[PDB]
C-alpha cells in the first residue's frame, strides 16, 4: 500500500499584495519516504528555498513543510512542484 | 499544565534507492523534533536548540553508540521480515514509542511497529504482550513473549523512564513548550454559487495547536455540513485552521482555556 | 549513575539463609543485576530485576523496590559452594551498567564434633578441626607465616573440617598459634 | 561462549601486548572491563555493535579494534605498573536494551613489573600426616607449601595415584606475603589433602611465569611458566 501526498499551498500570513511574507507548501500523508519539492515563481524554481527534516506521523506516513520568504504581486504566480513514486510525473500546485 | 507527549521513531528502508538513507531516528516532545539519527550521519544530534544546551556531549555520545547498534538491529529485522513475507525489493520498516502525561496527571505509553507503512505489531503494557496483525506478526509476536524480563523491562521504559524524560524535556523548552500565543480569528462572509452565502470562520497565529473550532445556529449546535481546514504550521512556530458552513450563526473557538464567539 | 551500595563481607551458618542488601542511587532506573563470582572465576549472571517484587530461582531469590531504591539477594539452606562473592550492578537512564564492589560471603560449616588439636608435619604446624567460631589470627614475626582458616569436605564420610597452617625457621607448635583465641580443650600431642 | 587468551601474562614496564576475545554466541555488543581490589568493574572500552567502539571509564593506556562481530581485541601500547589487574572481556545479544545479561570471559591476570629480576617459580615440598592425627582422629592430611614464588599467578592442585582429586581438598585462597613490608614480596601458598588413616597407610603447582620472547641475562634459570611439584 502506497501513499499519495497531500499538497497544500498557502501563506504564513493573511495575504496583501505589497507586503512581505512566507509562502508554505506542507506536504504530507505519504508512503514510502522519498519525494522531491520544490518551490516556484513563474514556473521557475526559487533557490533561497527552506524546509524542515522528514517528520514521522502516527499512521507512519510523512510529512515535510517547504516555505521561502516572498512579496506577493498581482502578477506573480507561486506553485509547489512535488514528486514521489506514487506520481507518473511531478504534481505543480498553485497558490490559490 | 496541559498535555504533553514524547515519542521517538524509527524508520528502516532496505535496498535504498539513490538519496534515502538506510535508517532514520528521530525524537519529539508534542509537535517539536529534539533529536535526529541517520546511517548517514552516524551521530546523535539535537533538533532544538534547547536539548543541545541542556544535555552534555556524554549524553549524545552515549546514544550515538546506542543507535549505532540499534541501526544494525533495525537492518536485520527487515531481512528477517522480508524473508518470512518471501519479498524482495525495497521495503519498510517503522517503529514508535512513546509516553503522554496527560492534564489531570495520569498517563499512557505506547509501542508499535509497522511494515510497509501498516500496522504489523502492537505491544499491551497493561497485560505484557503484543498484538500480532497476521501469521508472520505471530511468529515475531511469540519470539519477544518468550523473553519475559524484556517485557518487564519495556512497561517500565513507558511508564517510568519515558515519563522522567518527558518532565525533563519539559522544563529544558518550558520557554516554547509551556507558553501561548491566542489565535487572530476572523469570520468572512461571501455569496459563492449563485444563491449560497459562505461563512468561514479563520485562526491563525496561534500555539499550541490544539485549538477547538465549531458553528453554533442559534446558540445550539448545527446539523448540516461543516468544512474543516486542517491545523497547518505557519513556519514561525504558529498555526492556522479554519472552519466553514452554508446559511442567527455564532463561531466558537477554544484554545488554552480561553473560549472565543463571533457572531455573524 | 551515581552509586552502588552492598556491604563489602557477609558471614552466615551452613543449612542457614542469607539476604544481601542492595541500595543505588542513580540517574533513572532499567533493571538491576545480581551476578555471582566464585574465587578466581568470571562473574555469571543469577538475576534481573526491573519491577517490583521478588522472583524465585531454587534456593536464590532476588527482590526489588523501586521506591527505596533497594533491591536484597537471598540464599537458602545456605551450602559450602555459596561461598563466592556476590556482584550488583544497576542499568541507568543512559543503558550504562554501574557495578556495585561486591560482597563476598563466607559459609561458616557445621562442626558437629568439634575436635581442636595442633600438629606437626615432617616443619609445618597444622590448627585442625576446630569450631567455626574460632577466629585464627595472623603473625606478627617476620620468619613465622601463618595461613587464613581453610573448610575442607569429604564427601564419602560427610565430614567437613576446619584447618590453619604455620611455618618459620626457634618454632614450635605451642607457640604457633598463640596470636589467635585458641579453644581451651585444644590437643597439644 | 566467551573465549579470551591469555590466562596469565608478565610485561615489563613500557611493552606492548596484546588480549583476545572471541564469542561464538552471535552477540552484537562487547566489553573489556578491569577488576581491582575493593572497587566495581570499570569499563575500559565497549562495543555495542560490528564496526563501532567507544570509550569506558577508564581508556588511557589502552585502545580496542572490533575485528569483526565475534572479536573484540584490546591493546596496552606501552604497559604501566597501574595497568596490573584482572581483565575480562564480556558480551551480550545487545546494548540499550534493560534485560540483557552479560557473558563474561575467564579472566585475563597482568602483572607489569619495571624489570623481570624477581621472577620466581615456587619451592614446591609435600608433609606427611603427623602419627598423632592418624591415632587420634583415624583420618591424615597432607599439606602441600608452594614457598617463594613472583608474581603471584600459580594454580596449586592434588594427584592421587594418577588421578586429580577435589574431596577432602582445601587451598587458601589468596597467597600470604613472605616479606610484607616490601615492595616486591614473594608469595607463599599452602594447601592440603585429607585421607582416611587406612588410605595413607602428590602435590603439584603451574606457576605462569616468562615465555621464550623474553630476554634472560642471570645465573639462576631463567623464570619460565612451569610445573613444580612434590610427592
Ligand atoms: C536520545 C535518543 N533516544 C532514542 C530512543 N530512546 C528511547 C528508548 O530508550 C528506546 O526506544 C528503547 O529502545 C526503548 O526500549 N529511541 C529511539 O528510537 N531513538 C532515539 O533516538
Amino acid at each position: 500500500i502506497q501513499r499519495t501526498p497531500k499538497i497544500q499551498v498557502y501563506s504564513r500570513h493573511p495575504a496583501e499584495n505589497g507586503k512581505s511574507n512566507f509562502l508554505n507548501c506542507y506536504v504530507s500523508g505519504f508512503h514510502p519516504s522519498d519525494i522531491e519539492v520544490d518551490l516556484l515563481k513563474n514556473g521557475e524554481r526559487i533557490e533561497k528555498v527552506e524546509h524542515s527534516d522528514l517528520s514521522f506521523s502516527k499512521d507512519w506516513s510523512f510529512y515535510l513543510l517547504y516555505y521561502t520568504e516572498f512579496t506577493p504581486t498581482e502578477k506573480d504566480e507561486y506553485a509547489c512542484r512535488v514528486n514521489h513514486v506514487t506520481l507518473s510525473q511531478p504534481k505543480i500546485v498553485k497558490w490559490d | 499544565m496541559r498535555t504533553h507527549s514524547l515519542r521517538y521513531f524509527r524508520l528502516g528502508v532496505s535496498d535504498p534507492i539513490h538519496g534515502v538513507p538506510e535508517f532514520i531516528s528521530v525524537g519529539y516532545v508534542d509537535s517539536h523534533p529534539i533529536t535526529t539519527y541517520d546511517s548517514v550521519t552516524r551521530q546523535k544530534e539535537p533538533r532544538a536548540p534547547w536539548m543541545a544546551e541542556n544535555l552534555a556531549p556524554d549524553h549524545w555520545e552515549r546514544y550515538t553508540q546506542l543507535l549505532r547498534g540499534w541501526q544494525q538491529m533495525f537492518k536485520v529485522e527487515l531481512k528477517r521480515l522480508q524473508r518470512h513475507y518471501n519479498h524482495s525489493g525495497s521495503h519498510t520498516y517503522q517503529r514508535m514509542i512513546g509516553c503522554e502525561l496527560l492534564e489531570d496527571g495520569s498517563t499512557t505509553g505506547f509501542l508499535q511497529y509497522a511494515y510497509d507503512g501498516q500496522d504489523f505489531l502492537i505491544f499491551n503494557k497493561d497485560t505484557l504482550s503484543w498484538l500480532a496483525v497476521d501469521n508472520v506478526a505471530h511468529t515475531i509476536k511469540q519470539a519477544w513473549e518468550a523473553n519475559q524480563h524484556e517485557l518487564l523491562y519495556q512497561k517500565n521504559w513507558l511508564e517510568e523512564e519515558c515519563i522522567a524524560w518527558l518532565k525533563r524535556f519539559l522544563e529544558y523548552g518550558k520557554d516554547t513548550l509551556q507558553r501561548t500565543e491566542p489565535p487572530l480569528v476572523r469570520v468572512n462572509r461571501k455569496e459563492t454559487f449563485p444563491g449560497v452565502t459562505a461563512l468561514f470562520c479563520k485562526a491563525h497565529g496561534f500555539y499550541p495547536p490544539e485549538i477547538y473550532m465549531t458553528w453554533m445556529k442559534n446558540g445550539e449546535e448545527i446539523v448540516q455540513e461543516i468544512d474543516y481546514g486542517d491545523i497547518l504550521p505557519s513556519g514561525d512556530g504558529t498555526y492556522q485552521a479554519w472552519a466553514s458552513i452554508e446559511l442567527l450563526y455564532s463561531c466558537h473557538v477554544e484554545h488554552s482555556g480561553v473560549h472565543m464567539v463571533l457572531q455573524v | 549513575g551515581q552509586n552502588i551500595d552492598q556491604p563489602t563481607e557477609m558471614t552466615a551458618t551452613e543449612g542457614a539463609i542469607v539476604q544481601i542488601n542492595c541500595t543505588y542511587q542513580t540517574s533513572g532506573f532499567n533493571g538491576l543485576f545480581w551476578y555471582q563470582q566464585h574465587a578466581g572465576e568470571a562473574p555469571t549472571f543469577l538475576s534481573y530485576n526491573v519491577l517490583d517484587g521478588l522472583e524465585e530461582k531454587g534456593r536464590f531469590s532476588s527482590f526489588l523496590s523501586r521506591s527505596k531504591g533497594y533491591s536484597y539477594l537471598l540464599l537458602k539452606e545456605l551450602q559450602m559452594k555459596d561461598s563466592a562473592s556476590y556482584l550488583c550492578a544497576v542499568k541507568d537512564s543512559n543503558y550504562q551498567l554501574i557495578w556495585g564492589a561486591g560482597t563476598k560471603l563466607i559459609i561458616k560449616p557445621d562442626i558437629q564434633n568439634p575436635d581442636p588439636a595442633v600438629y606437626q608435619l615432617r616443619s609445618v604446624c597444622l590448627f585442625t578441626d576446630f569450631d567455626s567460631q574460632t577466629n585464627v589470627s595472623q603473625s606478627k614475626d617476620s620468619d613465622v607465616y601463618i595461613t587464613d582458616k581453610c573448610v575442607l569436605d569429604m564427601r564419602s564420610m560427610d565430614f567437613k573440617s576446619n584447618s590453619a597452617v604455620a611455618w618459620s625457621n626457634d618454632f614450635a607448635c605451642a607457640n604457633a598459634f598463640n596470636n589467635s583465641i585458641i579453644p581451651e580443650d585444644t590437643f597439644f600431642p | 561462549g566467551v573465549t579470551q587468551t591469555p590466562k596469565f601474562q608478565v610485561l615489563k614496564t613500557g611493552q606492548s601486548m596484546t588480549l583476545q576475545c572471541a564469542q561464538d554466541m552471535n552477540h552484537n555488543s562487547m566489553y573489556w572491563y578491569r577488576q581491582d581490589p575493593g572497587m566495581g568493574l570499570r569499563l575500559i572500552y565497549y562495543s555495542a555493535s560490528e564496526g563501532t567502539t567507544d570509550k569506558g571509564e577508564v581508556p588511557n593506556g589502552y585502545n580496542v579494534s572490533r575485528l569483526n562481530k565475534r572479536e573484540f581485541s584490546l591493546r596496552l601500547e606501552s604497559a604501566a605498573p597501574s595497568q596490573t589487574s584482572v581483565y575480562f572481556c564480556a558480551s551480550s545479544v545487545w546494548t540499550g536494551e534493560g534485560s540483557g545479561e552479560l557473558f563474561f570471559g575467564e579472566g585475563s591476570r597482568l602483572t607489569v613489573l619495571e624489570d623481570l629480576k624477581n621472577v620466581f617459580p615456587p619451592e614446591v615440598a609435600v608433609f606427611e600426616p603427623s602419627e598423632a592425627e592418624i591415632s587420634h582422629t583415624q583420618k591424615a592430611t597432607l599439606v602441600c607449601l608452594a614457598t617463594g614464588f613472583y608474581p603471584d599467578h600459580v594454580e596449586l592442585s592434588w594427584w592421587v595415584n594418577g588421578k586429580e582429586v577435589h574431596s577432602g581438598v582445601c587451598t587458601d585462597p589468596q597467597p600470604l606475603k613472605e616479606q610484607p613490608a616490601l615492595n616486591d614480596s614473594r608469595y607463599a601458598l599452602s594447601s592440603r589433602l585429607r585421607v582416611s588413616a587406612t588410605f595413607w597407610q602428590r602435590c603439584q603447582v603451574q606457576f605462569y611465569g616468562l615465555s621464550e620472547n623474553d630476554e634472560w641475562t642471570q645465573d639462576r634459570a631463567k623464570p619460565v611458566t612451569q610445573i613444580v611439584s612434590a610427592e
